[PDB]
């Protein structure tokens, strides 16, 4: 983005789906523990359950399990 | 004679049924153990100790 090595529109939206799915992978390993430490005993391993679809998607998108290096620098991996 | 004690040696006190309540009780601890660690831990979630 400094150096003005024009990023498409497209990509663009990719890295947007990437960065509103991080929202919700901030949201649950929040929340989740939050839950965790208000009182909530239960749903502890509930958002655990939910969240392992997040796993699937980082891990068949760019990376291993956190999806590592799916940002190159002309674009994404 | 009866000197000191006929029939009061020791033979008075049975410890059986004590030694089978403390292993009911000790069985039943196991019960509840494996009920709290496979029914709490098991509600959605894996099987207990497996």
């Amino acid at each position: 983005f400094l150096e003005n090595i024009q990023i498409p529109q497209r990509a663009s939206y990719i890295r947007v789906i990437m960065l509103e799915l991080s929202r919700i992978a901030s949201h649950l390993l929040w929340l989740g523990p939050f839950m965790a430490d208000l009182g909530a005993q239960t749903p502890f391993f509930y958002i655990f359950r939910e969240r392992e679809l997040i796993y699937d998607l980082f891990e068949a998108a760019t990376g291993m399990r956190m999806m590592h290096n799916y940002f190159r620098i002309g674009g994404v991996a | 004679s009866k000197l000191e004690l006929l029939k009061e040696v020791y033979g008075l006190i049975s410890i059986l049924p004590i030694l089978t309540l403390l292993l009911g009780i000790t069985i039943e601890v196991l019960v509840i153990v494996w009920l709290e660690r496979e029914i709490s831990a098991s509600i959605q979630q894996r099987i207990g100790p497996e």
